[PDB]
């Protein structure tokens, strides 16, 4: 089978790991246990492909912002995660973007904007600033929520479309 | 269940999409012979002059359509020299269920070529692992 | 076994050797931090709509001089929801015995800072892996 | 660490599965059970590197002679193996050496000759003939015995050596 380098990135406590572990075990992680990063290799089939996903799970916290450059070098696609629910997570997307883009040298390294924790009713980040954004970047923009495994599937396997369509 | 033609056409399709030395083979009445891969993935416990020693192989073996997973298990573990309760191990066939690749155990009275034909020869698709309990 | 002053040196050249959020630090009187990676290799039981599923993970951890095997066990089958028996699970150094790399099971009393200071950064030298027996 | 792959080649019964086994489990097989063609991994140090040897155990039977451009093309170095009871083995050693050339398209491909079951008192090849025909190639020449594990690390280390200066 292909393999793909998926990393996730974006803000502390946005959900990225809450994502990763509801995509590699099929359950939701209620406690926040800040990542310092994890790996994970989780065989899949997308659209009747079987693939090895190499899964980078990141820090949102600062102290570990040194370590970005290392993971951006080997990773092939990144899912750039903020939750609907903090605005100020989604005023950092951007800054990922651009380093990501600086870091590889390229404006069009395979990218997904995923605004999560959509199960949850209190709202400040309007869908469609959200969508604005993936458009004027040129991905897609998929809503998830880690919680009730809403879009979750459909965030990596887009990814890795996005990857194989790269 | 299947027919016996529906066999040999099943034969001729694996064949074009694998090399001729290892292509499957009609026998009498709807047997055939052919090829699998089992991917050994074993801790051997070892001593020292505790600690294990990984077995890491795929075996390729030449079987037939009435050769069990029973047959299989004891002929890897012997050929392997290992030497633990044979009822301490499973063959596993790696096959896709709800968009996730699982790892399902096989019933000692199944029969791999036979799972082999029907998946075809991509182990992306089936592949077997042999794997202590 | 050792001097606090060797303790500060080992530390200084191991942070050398990586980056600076993920070096060691030194604390009072000989006790120190630091980072461990340890690699989960498990095979989850999984239930259809018999069967497991994969986990295969690497867990980065933050922990002192003083953390036991038997927590860094008990953390990680916590962190990943595994509710088996935690007696059922070791946690294993992966290490150089006699040109080959063997896997010795370590005492739920050791401590795997110290065995990461020792070895230095290099997962080559010196890797850990949570086994289920 | 970094990975290499060996492949390890030569007639029929020369000892090539007996020898890998010695490697790989530290035992002697006394069976002879005719290689198709099987694969391992296996975790080493060689010179204070720790490597992993993915390495791939061919068929000496004539039968499988079609598989053979498809692991020449993948291999990174060959043992090539004889046994020093056997002349035709040893006749049969150009064949291979001359297929891998033509495959990989280079004069100069990481091989090693290996003069296997040197345990034995009944030879012959002479030691001499053997160490000529090494020295036509340009390759080292070992005597092994998979038996008493005579030579089994130094073939295996040395043809790691081998690649890893190519
Ligand atoms: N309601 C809801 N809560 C979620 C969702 N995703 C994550 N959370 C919750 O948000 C908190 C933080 O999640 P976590 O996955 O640890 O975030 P992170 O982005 O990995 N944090 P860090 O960057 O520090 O590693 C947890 O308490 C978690 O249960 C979601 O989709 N819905
Ligand atoms: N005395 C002795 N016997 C050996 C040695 N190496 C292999 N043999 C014996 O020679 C026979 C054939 O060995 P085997 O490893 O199967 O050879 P092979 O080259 O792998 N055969 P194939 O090409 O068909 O796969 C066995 O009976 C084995 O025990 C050796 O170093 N010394
Ligand atoms: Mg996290
Ligand atoms: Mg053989």
């Amino acid at each position: 089978m292909t393999e793909y380098k998926l990393v996730v990135v974006g803000a502390g406590g946005v959900g990225k790991s809450a994502l990763t572990i509801q995509l590699i075990q099929n359950h939701f992680v209620e406690k926040y246990d800040p990542t310092i990063e994890d790996s994970y290799r989780k065989q899949v089939v997308i659209d009747g492909e079987t693939c090895l996903l190499d899964i980078l799970d990141t820090a949102g916290q600062e102290e570990y912002s040194a370590m970005r450059d290392q993971y951006m070098r080997t990773g092939e696609g990144f899912l750039c995660v903020f939750a609907i629910n903090n605005t100020k997570s989604f005023e950092d997307i951007h800054q990922y973007r651009e380093q990501i883009k600086r870091v590889k040298d390229s404006d069009d390294v395979p990218m997904v904007l995923v605004g999560n924790k959509c199960d949850l009713a209190a709202r400040t980040v309007e869908s469609r600033q959200a969508q604005d954004l993936a458009r004027s970047y040129g991905i897609p923009y998929i809503e998830t929520s880690a919680k009730t495994r809403q879009g979750v599937e459909d965030a990596f396997y887009t990814l890795v479309r996005e990857i194989r369509q790269h | 269940p299947p027919t016996i033609q529906e066999i040999k056409q099943k034969i001729d399709s694996y064949n074009s999409r694998e090399k001729h030395c290892l292509g499957m083979k009609l026998s009498e009445d709807g047997t055939y012979t052919g090829f699998i891969k089992v991917h050994l993935k074993l801790r051997r416990p070892v001593t020292v002059p505790s600690f294990y020693l990984p077995l890491d192989a795929i075996k390729q073996m030449h079987i037939s359509s009435t050769t069990t997973v029973s047959e299989v298990i004891q002929g890897l573990l012997d050929k392997f020299m290992v030497v633990d309760n044979p009822q301490k191990f499973a063959l596993f066939k790696r096959i896709h269920k709800d968009g996730q690749v699982l790892f399902q155990k096989l019933s000692i009275a199944d029969y791999p070529l036979y799972l082999r034909l029907l998946a075809g020869p991509d182990t992306d698709v089936l592949s077997f692992v042999l794997k202590e309990n």
